[PDB]
């Protein structure tokens, strides 16, 4: 099927530059025109950029208009999003979009598009979260609940796995809070009582904006 | 510039009943496509050209309208519906996308499933001292959480953050955290969260 692939984002210092990058596959790529839009921390949708099949042609709101410049690299089979003078305005997830195209009679808006890559415009330095095991304080239950706290990190995001992803069942991953200027997040699991501590249980943490990852074994108190 | 307005930005409806959502322009456009936005994912689109269906969305999904006012109905609603919804036009530049409705979909009340956790030896050595306490699987989405220790209510250095509505039982969950310095936490021995809505859920525990 389709799939687009962004990378690329990360902390910039305003007034800073920084380059996305967007693989593509599961279509011919060369007969497409592209875009890439942007959802805010406020969740509001924007459309950020597009270009031509051949990349002869670029359109932008005025918004961006002189600080980024769409491209795409046919060979390559990707497309590009080069942002500079970057603004506090610009923070966002940025996702690539296939699109838009004027065909069959029919108009087709940006589809397909990318899970996307973070990018946020602060001065301030980037900080690695502190990710603790939350295991019972006291068995009384047949489903027991773990969780794992990931805290005070800067900037947002973070990824949150149990079990290197084979354990997806029975999870809620909270949003993020703010707190004197740095995130708190957590992650709750649960299964049954006879699966732990008898067996392992760990929470994946990965925080790239300052190359952490960590792997935190939940066991009892 | 063109301004999509959404309104009501909520919207609620009952498992099988049809529901519609509109989107009006400060602008005539020629189109109108709409996006759906689930937990976790990006948006997907849902309707093109005003009422063409795109690949793979299911028939109980259409779309009408013309100049300035545009609609998407769902003509039975299913759990897997929970999301927010997006207008969108392309018709002029700039592309514009409305603020969206998200639809909430309606279900039994139910108490949620309370569970809560002591700092963990780890912070602690740090100097610091979370306690933290899930609520999963309630309903309605308004909920209250209060956090007592020693018997005495603590509203200050709580953080509390609510998921999405869940696509399968159409319940949500809240994870709430009472932050609080290592030296005060060793002051206190008894530590609680309550779970009220409307008859509470209480879950605790003794640091000695």
């Amino acid at each position: 099927e389709v799939k687009l692939v962004e990378s690329g984002g990360g902390l910039v210092q305003p007034g800073g530059s920084l380059k996305l990058s967007c693989a593509a596959s599961g279509f011919t790529f060369s007969t497409y025109t592209m875009s890439w839009a942007r959802q805010t921390p406020e969740k509001k949708l924007e459309w950020v950029a597009y270009i031509s099949k051949g990349g002869g042609s670029t359109y932008y709101p005025d918004t961006v208009k002189g600080r980024f410049t769409i491209s795409r690299d046919n060979a390559k089979n990707t497309l590009y999003l080069q942002m500079s003078s970057l603004k506090s305005e610009d923070t966002a997830l940025y996702y690539c979009a296939r699109g838009a195209m004027f065909g069959n009679d029919f108009k087709y808006p940006m589809d397909r598009w990318g899970q996307g890559t973070s990018v946020t415009v602060s001065s301030a330095a980037t900080t690695p979260p502190s990710v603790y095991p939350l295991a019972p304080g006291s068995q009384t239950n047949s489903m027991v609940t773990l969780g794992c706290l990931v805290k005070g990190y800067f900037p947002e995001p973070v990824t949150v796995t149990w079990n290197s992803g084979s354990l997806s069942s029975g999870v809620h991953t909270f949003p993020a809070v703010l707190k004197s200027d740095l995130y708190t997040l957590s992650s709750s699991v649960t299964v049954p009582s006879s699966v732990w501590p008898s067996e392992t249980v760990t929470c994946n943490v990965a925080h790239p904006a300052s190359s952490t990852t960590v792997d935190k074994k939940i066991v009892p108190r | 510039d063109i301004v999509l307005t959404q309104s009501p930005a909520i919207m609620s409806a009952s498992l099988g009943s049809s529901v519609t959502l509109t989107c009006s322009a400060s602008s005539s456009v020629s189109y109108m496509h709409w996006y759906q936005q689930k937990s976790g994912t990006s948006p997907v689109l849902l309707i093109y050209t005003t009422s063409n269906l795109a690949s793979g969305v299911p028939s109980r999904f259409s779309g009408s309208g013309s100049g300035t006012f545009y609609s998407l109905t769902i003509s039975s609603v299913e759990a897997s519906d929970a999301a927010d919804y997006y207008c969108h036009q392309w018709s002029s530049y700039p592309w514009t996308f409305g603020g969206g409705t998200k639809l909430e979909i309606k279900r039994a009340d139910a108490a949620p499933t309370v569970s809560i956790f002591p700092p963990s030896s780890e912070q602690l050595t740090s100097g610091g001292a979370s306690v933290v306490c899930f609520l999963n699987n309630f309903y309605p989405k308004s909920i209250n959480s209060k956090w007592k220790i020693d018997g005495s209510e603590r509203q200050n250095g709580v953080l509390n953050s609510w998921t999405d509505q869940d696509s399968k039982d159409s319940t949500y969950s809240m994870s709430s955290t009472l932050t609080l310095t290592k030296n005060e936490y060793e002051r206190h021995n008894s530590y609680t969260c309550e779970a009220t809505h409307k008859s509470p859920i209480v879950k605790s525990f003794n640091r000695s």
